[PDB]
Formats: C-alpha cells, structure tokens, sequence
DNA sequence: ATCGGATGTATATATCTGACACGTGCCTGGAGACTAGGGAGTAATCCCCTTGGCGGTTAAAACGCGGGGGACAGCGCGTACGTGCGTTTAAGCGGTGCTAGAGCTGTCTACGACCAATTGAGCGGCCTCGGCACCGGGATTCTCGA
DNA sequence: TCGAGAATCCCGGTGCCGAGGCCGCTCAATTGGTCGTAGACAGCTCTAGCACCGCTTAAACGCACGTACGCGCTGTCCCCCGCGTTTTAACCGCCAAGGGGATTACTCCCTAGTCTCCAGGCACGTGTCAGATATATACATCCGAT
C-alpha cells in the first residue's frame, strides 16, 4: 500500500516504529528480529480492536455515544476470555459487575 | 504399529487413592460424590500444565515433555516446583 | 517535556469499529494502559523463551509462542492469524 | 444446476469460507478426489479400502474393492475419467486398478509392480502415467485395444540422462494441449514430454529451479499457471509458454516465515487459477491457505480444522474442498453456504439491509406470445462451466440392493 | 474387633501426615499424562522424570486443595466434606 | 558437556554451620534450585527497579532496595546488614 | 471412675547396600591491567504542586427506638459412610531388546547492529462547541397493609 | 389477590467544560549503506524412552453391616434493620506560600571491553558408612465390659 511508516506496510494502526524502539530499550533480549514488532503491534491492535468492539457495544445498551470507565469493566467483566486476561486486574472507577446472590432475592 | 485412542485413564485415580490424598490434607469423612468430583478437578489442573508443557517443547522443536518444561509450566502459573531444576 | 503514549494510536480504532462514538480521558488512559501492560506480559514471556532455548533473538517465532502461552482459548487462536496475516502483507509488500 | 440460479441476489463467491460437512471415516485416508462433477467423492482409504461417498447424504453408495482388485497396502492416489466414468488407482500394493463403475465392485486390468508407488495421471481415460518408485522414467501404462498390453513406455529420450536429477517423481499432463507431459525429477530439473498417443518423445524443456524433492507439480486449468512444490518451504509459481516449444519464468514465490513449514499440496482455481491453496506440514498448522496469485499475499485461511490436513481436492462445481485431516482420519469438508431467504415466502417481499427513507408520491392517497421452446437442455451455468454434458451417472448397486438390509 | 468409626481414620491420618512417598500410584498416573497430552500433539515422548514432575507438583495441590475443602467444611459445622465444599474452594480462591 | 550447579557452594556453608551433618543428593537439588529462585526474584526485581528510576545500572543501591521488597520482614533486616558488611569488606579490603 | 487384653507404635540390634564424601586430572572461566568513555553525581534555577487555613453549607453520620426474623440449640430420624473380611487383578520389578530422538560438532548463509543523512508524523498548544450533568413533570410500577 | 404510597424511571430544558479539531514544530522514524555472527542447516553418535514378559503380591474391589452423622424441623430470643432527630465534619472554594521536583550544565570516575594468566572447579573413579529392611519387643492409646 505504501512505503514510509511500516504500519502502513502492514496494514495496521499500531506503530510498528515505536514498538521495535521498546523492545530495545526495554532490554527485553539482545537483538529483537524484524518481523518481531510486526507481529507484536498486530497482537496490540487486535486486543484493543476486541476490547473496544464490546466497549462501544454496551455504550450504545447504556445509550451514551462516549465511553466511560464503567463501560469498560462491563465489556471486560461481561466476556470470558478478556476477564481471563485480566483476572488480577482492577480498571480503576469502574464498578462492578451487577448481580445477587439468588439465594438473597425474595420468595 | 499400534494406534490407541487411549480412553478412561481417568478411572485409575481410584477411590482408595482420592482416600489416602484426603488423609494427607487431614480430613476425616469423605462423601460419595468426592470421587467423581476430585477427577474433574484433577482433569483440569494437569489440561492446564501440560498445554503449557507441550507449548515450550512444541516451540523448541523436539518430540519430549522434559522435566525442565513441566518446571517451567508450573511456574508460569505461579505454583513453583523446587527439585528438578528452577 | 515529550511524554509519550499511545493514545493516538487507540483512538484511530476507535473511529475503524464504532465511527461516531468519543472516549473519556479517563478510559484512554485505561487504554494507554491496557496496552503498555499486554505489552509486559507478551515481551515478559518471550524473553524467557529466547532465553531458556539458549537463543539470543527475540524472532517473530516467540511472540507467537507467547500469545499461545497467555492468552486463553479463542483469543490466541485469533490473535495468532492476525500475526501471521500482519507480518506477511510486511514480507512480501 | 439450478440451485445457484435461485440462491443468491447475484452475487456467489469463488472459494467457500465456511466448513459444513464432516465425513466420519474412522479408519484413516490418503487422497481424496471428487467426480468430475460433484456428486462423488473417491476416497483414498489407509488399509487398502475405498469408501466412495455420494456428496448428497454424506453416506457411501459402493466400494471398489469388493470382487477383483482390492487394495492390500494403501492406495496412494487416484483420478477420473472426463466423464466419470472410470477411476485409474495406484496403490502400495504394486497395484494400478483400472476400475469401472458399469461393474462397481470389480476390476478391470491390473499390473504387479516392481515395488510401490507414489501417484497417478490419466490423460485420456485409459492411459495413465504412473510414478514408480526409484525410477528415473516414468512408465506409462496405456490399455491398448487389448487389456494385457500395457507397455511401459519409458517417458525419457534413449540418449537423455537425468543423472545428477535422481529419479522422476512428479507427472502432470497439460490441460490444454493434453499431449506435452510436464515432469519434475527428484532432484530439482524439470522436463517436458510430447507423447505422440507412435511412441516418440521430445524433451522439449529441461532446467533445474533449485534443489529440492519435488512433491508436487500443477497447473492451473487455463494452461497459464504451474505451480511447483519442493522439499524446501517454498511454492514457485510459473507461467506456461507453450504453443512443443517450452519455457517458463518466475512468477510468485510463497513462504511461510514465521513457521517455516513445508507444503504437502497445493491446488488451483477454476477458470485462469486465480486462487492458489495449500496445506502445511508441521503440527499447530490447522488450517489450508489462500494467495491472490498475482499480488502475492496472504488474503484468506479457511480456519476450521483441529488437526494436520495432508491431501486436498477442489471441485468447481459445487466448490468444495475436501481434506483428510490426517490425525484422525476424518474427511473436512468446506462448502460454500446459502443462508435463507425469506423474500421466497410470498412473491413480493424484500429483504433490506437497512431502514430506507421512501419518497413519497401520489399514488399513497389515490382509492404474452414470447419464443418458448422445450427441447434444448442449458448450456452455461451461473458459474460458466463446461455444463450440457449429461455426466456419467454412476449407478447403484442393483445386483445386490435386496441383500443389503440382511449382512451388508 | 471392629475399632469405632472414626478412629481408623485418625490411625489413618498420622500415619500418611508422617510420611512423604508419593500415593497415586505410578502406572495409572502415567496413563492420564499420556491420554491428556494426546490432545495437544499426537505420539509425544515423556521423559520419565516428567511424569514425577507432573505427580509431585498435582498430589501437591490436590492435597493443598483438601485442606481448604476441611477448612470450609468445619466452617458449614459438620466433619463431612461434600462437593459443594470443593467448589466452594475454587470459586473463593480464583480458579473459577 | 559439562552443567554447573551450586552444589559445592551449598556444601561449604552446610559443613559451616552443622560441621558433622551431611545431606542427600535430591536435598541437595532443592537447595541448588532455591539459590537460582532468589536469584531471579531479586535480580528481577532490582531489574524494573533500575528502569522505573530511568537509570541503566544495577548498582549495589539497588539490591538494598531489592531485597527490603522480597524479603519478608525480619530477614530484611538481616540481609541488608549482612550485605553491607560484605560490600565494606570486599572495598576497604 | 477402671479392668483386660491388646495391638499397633515407637524403641533397640543386625548387617548388608548402593548412595555419597572423597582423591586425580584439566581446562576454561575468572582475575588484573588499562584503556576510552558516557552515565551518574553535583551543583545550579524555577515554579508547580502540595501543605495549611478558613468560611461557609449541609449531606451525612451518630444516636436512639421498636420490632421483627434470622441465628442457634435441640431432637429425631434414616441413610450412607466406615470397618473389615474376603478376593481377586494389575502394579511393580527386573530384565532384555530396540530404536527414535537428543545432543553436539561443524560448516555457511542470511541478517540484525550500527552508522549517518533526511524529514515528516506526533506531541504540545489553542479554540471551540456539543455530549452529558442537572433538575421538573408525570407515568409507571414496585411493594405492603390491607 | 389488591389500592395507597413512594421510589425509580424517563423524558424534558438549560449550561458546562472537556473532548476534538487544527497550527506550528522538533526528534524520532526511515533507509541505505556495511559487518560479523547468530542460527540454520545436515550429520552423527548414543542413550534414554518405549515395548514386552514373568512374576509376586500389595492393593483395589465388592459386600455385609451397624452406627453416627447429616438433615430437617422445631422454638427461642436476640440483635439487626428501619427511621426520625439532632449533630458535625466533609466539601467546596477560596486564600497563599514555599518546598521540592524537574530540568540544565559541567565534570569525573566507574565500567565495559580486551588481553594475559592460571587454578577453581568441573566430571570421573574411588572406597565406606549411614542408611532401610529384617527382626523381636516394651508400652500408648483404644475398647468391650464392668
């Protein structure tokens, strides 16, 4: 498609110049491959593609246009494999999950 | 030479080993339905090391489960085994 | 002083999957986030695997491996032929 | 085919995407090649079976193999006729079956081979160019006027050596002329041979590409393309020149960077090969390719095995690609999916994508003789197919068809 | 003479507490490796001091997870563990 | 070829502080991998720590503040000053 | 309270074994000398953000009251888990065979580091406006005493 | 099975600022060159994993039985919820002030890199000794009967 920008080159929207920067000068190994940060800025894209899918997604059931946090917590909480990823973490202001115990609720 | 779908190995965690391993944790009465349960729960703990351990062999190209593969397994899933290397 | 993030970045996918919908400050900085924690974990675990095989070079081979290793089921089968498709349109073009 | 005059808008695709059927064969298969049309799939058994399979019921109608002629060790690769008539095998127990579906449970001619075998090629429907292990000609078996004559034409020159090129591996007969007979040695050089149908050959084109075992040779069913599957991780495609008189150059080259695995088969489009799959090797490789033949890259992956899928076909007609997963033995089978339509329930409805704002008019408030003819069949399909050839309808077992509620 | 019920049990705990040898027994535990391992490649090879690996580190947890059924089960009032005691442990601890 | 180990270093501080007591052979194995597993708690931890302050050195300051992290209380206490006691005694020395 | 066995449990020799602490050889990794060099320390400014205070306003906490229900003990039932005794059926073992794969060496080709030479996307800064806070009428509805 | 009640929902209008859209502008991205070296080959040796077999019996298996424990069903009382009235400190919005963080700029000294040296420590072959079975025994906890 192009030539500069080797995003572009790739067809993603994930910088591909700063991610082959980080796995330099994070010393993550001694001599990061080409095709390394290609495939680690698709990886990027992709999660955060599924993340904002499903975030927009339950922001157009609340029927805000913009998304807050808690829509966030709602799209993570909501799908098995994201809450799997991430299973230790807490997105910060962002509620919880809504549910009883249905032994709590009434006869 | 011989292709065997190997089928119900499961049932070789037998009922007198599920006792002795309630004994070790120190529990005194065991149900019926433990049996059938413990074995569901023992599936699913080694689907977890061993999809793992054949994803370092898998990726290091050779055909054996080594003992530095199980080790490194079980540490990615933050239960560390101290005894046969790391 | 010039503190980068990715909050361009995650900004041109919000406008490819839902074109008219905004993002609050707060949850692109759960996004700027998210990514340099994905990020940790993927080039956390391929440092090990070109370091217990004695290899030297994080190839494009290890960040395959640790996608298979951390995320779970259906994401990484999905985010593996995303690899493989984005690493090929930059071979051959 | 009608169905596809009726399925869509208008708008039908040119690989399936989806996987819809599964053929439940437990014991295991090597080849699996369709009928001419799409009716009947031969299926290339591990024991020495074949389990043909009408494409309807996903349940066999006969198995050739049953009165003379079955296969003791594997069979390793088949064809058909150009009618479907016929069905030339070749086997690993030293075995070419010419069988015929007039009588479908027996053979016609065989020859006991000197050792095993790796593939098989008709040109007409009686000859067929066979690939005898470690050999560096390929005897043709023709059936002549008698049966018993086959002569094993050497495909090779008396003065022309391949030494330094091992032995000839590979043969696939061209398209388009159907007598220049392209194979590929087991050490990178490709010839071209003309047979005359007398017994002169010319070896119009030698080269070497590169050095490798050449598992595979193709061409694409315009006679354009041929595509060339090495021991080494990569698919030289090339165009064909040939008005012989033979020369090829380098088209495409297609790699798998990130595994590096090898390519079991490949396999092109219908009309001008515009689509070219493969298989990989190595386990974790779960899923056959696709390549735009002209750019180059990687366009789709038909994702929906859970095993290694060696062997591969791909009928035009109702556009399958069947595949033997190679663990457990089962044929995949991709189909090109129709997803209902509701517009057929009463003769106007419309099916929309979206909520259309219709203009307002007037009306809102207001209170033959044709040429018909009956004795032509149809000529073209919706996929422009070599169709009005009534096939060779393989008929059903009705020698036997009482027994088969009582002991197979 | 038919001791109590009970009392073999507590005989039988500070015998098995006291000691260390592994109590799956060998052969059937190297039987589930291997049918396990069959969905994630065909005809793997373990070596055999990875099918030590895989018992010391599972009759490790098993027994780690029955002293959090006990402690859970004490904690309904009764000596009897259940499963619905198990999946109680699971779910507090985070494997569900 | 040849595989190291920290059997030997074990062996010295065993006979160090239990002159008369041996030890086997599978005990020996656990104290040689529990010596890698601090190792790399530590190193790993006084490895973020010199990339979070922006620096490029593990300096002996680090793995002050490396093992007052892991190292649970009383024997961070001791461990720091059983540190600083042999990094005089290797200077002034 | 306590008997009478009593029976497994923990307390003493025997003595064989193959695990280990030890003695020779060697080899490769550690130690020093010293070199250039850049990364950290050490000054310096400077101004951003935190600590402090206060004057309000008032949501919210603190408190006390009644009354209700949920906890907890008790009891009785019945069932199912334990105990053991008797009996199978693999596990363990050791042993030999076999070979597929692991490890290593060595060649040798691709390829990532690195340099400079150029520049253009990306961050910071600035305007701006619309998405949501924020409240009012009413319509539903959600419970509860009729 | 319900009409009074009240909290929620919901839909509305009016306002705020903070999301979004640009204007300039620098440093990080690109690249186009060298450069050796890491990894990719085949290739080979070998060893360790797998397959098998005969055995010996320890352990699983099944059944019978009786017993104690779970469960359920009670009644009790206590203590937690609900709510009104008063109380108080959180909050917001001021003020102001100065400490400390952040950057800049010299400066220097620690260390990376290289070489030259050599013995530490690695694997191996060694005897030997602290074990674990193999064995009778003194007595702790346990049990039926008293």
């Amino acid at each position: 498609a192009k030539a500069k920008t080797r995003s572009s080159r790739a067809g993603l929207q994930f910088p591909v110049g700063r991610v082959h920067r980080l796995l330099r000068k994070g010393n993550y190994a001694e001599r990061v491959g080409a095709g390394a940060p290609v495939y680690l800025a698709a990886v990027l894209e992709y999660l955060t593609a599924e993340i904002l899918e499903l975030a927009g997604n339950a922001a157009r059931d609340n029927k805000k246009t913009r998304i807050i946090p808690r829509h966030l917590q709602l799209a993570v909480r909501n799908d098995e494999e994201l809450n799997k990823l991430l299973g230790r973490v807490t997105i910060a202001q962002g509620g919880v999950l809504p549910n009883i115990q249905s032994v709590l609720l009434p006869k | 030479r011989h292709r065997k779908v190997l089928r119900d190995n499961i049932q070789g965690i037998t009922k007198p080993a599920i006792r002795r391993l309630a004994r070790r944790g120190g529990v005194k009465r065991i149900s019926g339905l433990i049996y059938e349960e413990t074995r569901g729960v023992l599936k699913v703990f080694l689907e977890n090391v061993i999809r793992d351990a054949v994803t370092y062999t898998e990726h290091a190209k050779r055909k054996t489960v080594t003992a530095m593969d199980v080790v490194y397994a079980l540490k990615r899933q933050g239960r560390t085994l101290y005894g046969f290397g790391g | 002083s010039r503190k980068e993030s990715y909050a361009i970045y995650v900004y041109k996918v919000l406008k490819q999957v839902h074109p008219d919908t905004g993002i609050s400050s707060k949850a692109m900085s759960i996004m700027n986030s998210f990514v340099n924690d994905v990020f940790e974990r993927i080039a956390g675990e391929a440092s090990r695997l070109a370091h217990y095989n004695k290899r030297s070079t994080i190839t494009s081979r290890e960040i395959q491996t640790a996608v298979r290793l951390l995320l779970p089921g259906e994401l990484a089968k999905h985010a593996v032929s995303e690899g493989t498709k984005a690493v090929t349109k930059y071979t051959s073009a | 085919a009608n169905l596809l005059l009726q399925d869509p808008f208008g708008v039908l695709k040119e690989y399936p995407e989806k996987l819809t059927h599964t053929l439940e064969v437990p014991v295991a298969a090597v080849c699996v090649k369709f009928s001419p049309r799409g009716d009947y799939l031969a299926v290339g058994c591990s024991n020495g079976a074949i389990i043909i399979y009408d494409m309807d019921s996903l349940k066999p109608i006969a198995m050739l193999g049953t009165h003379s002629g079955a296969h003791t060790r594997s069979v390793q690769s088949v064809c058909w006729s150009n009618d479907g008539r016929y069905l030339w095998s070749s086997g690993r127990d030293w075995y070419a079956k010419l069988w015929d579906m007039t009588q479908p449970t027996k053979c016609f001619q065989q020859y006991k081979f000197d050792g095993p075998l790796w593939s098989c090629h008709v040109v007409r429907w009686n000859v067929c160019i066979v690939t005898v292990v470690e050999e560096p000609t390929a005897y043709v078996l023709t059936l002549t006027d008698r049966q018993n004559a086959f002569h094993c034409f050497p495909l090779l020159e008396q003065d022309q050596d391949i030494s330094g090129h091992g032995y000839t591996l590979v043969a696939c007969p061209h398209p388009t002329i159907e007598s220049i007979i392209i194979t590929g040695t087991s050490k990178g050089w490709i010839n071209a041979f003309q047979l005359d149908l007398e017994d002169k050959i010319r070896c119009c084109y030698e080269e070497k590409i590169a050095n490798a075992n050449i598992k595979q040779i193709i061409i694409s069913p315009s006679g354009t393309r041929i595509a060339i599957n090495g021991s080494d991780r990569t698919i030289r495609q090339y165009q064909l020149i040939v008005e012989h008189s033979v020369s090829i150059e380098l088209e495409h080259k297609y790699q798998d960077i990130i595994n590096r695995l090898q390519w079991n088969t490949i396999f092109f489009s219908n009309h001008s090969g515009e689509y070219l799959v493969a298989s990989a090797h190595g386990s974790s490789a779960h899923d056959l390719y696709l390549w735009e033949t002209s750019s180059g890259s990687l366009v789709r992956v038909l994702e929906g095995a859970d095993e290694e899928l060696l062997d591969i076909d791909w009928n035009f007609y109702s556009m399958r690609i069947a595949s033997n997963g190679f663990e457990s033995g089962w044929v995949y089978m991709w189909s090109i999916v129709i997803p209902p339509k509701w517009s057929a329930l009463a003769p106007d409805f419309e099916e929309v994508e979206e909520n259309i704002d219709y203009q307002e008019k007037e009306n809102e408030f207001d209170i033959e003789e044709i040429a018909i003819d009956l004795c032509t069949p149809e000529k073209y399909d919706v996929r422009g197919n070599d169709i009005s050839m009534p096939s060779f309808v393989i008929p059903i077992d009705y020698e036997g068809v009482i027994i088969q509620q009582h002991w197979a | 003479h038919r001791y109590r019920p009970g009392t073999v049990a507590l005989r039988e705990i500070r015998r098995y507490q006291k000691s260390t040898e592994l109590l799956i027994r060998k052969l059937p535990f190297q039987r589930l490796v291997r049918e396990i391992a069959q969905d994630f490649k065909t005809d793997l090879r373990f070596q055999s001091s990875a099918v030590m690996a895989l018992q010391e580190a599972s009759e490790a947890y098993l027994v780690g997870l029955f002293e959090d059924t006990n402690l859970c089960g004490i904690h309904a009032k009764r000596v009897t563990i259940m499963p619905k005691d198990i999946q109680l442990a699971r779910r507090i601890r985070g494997e569900r």
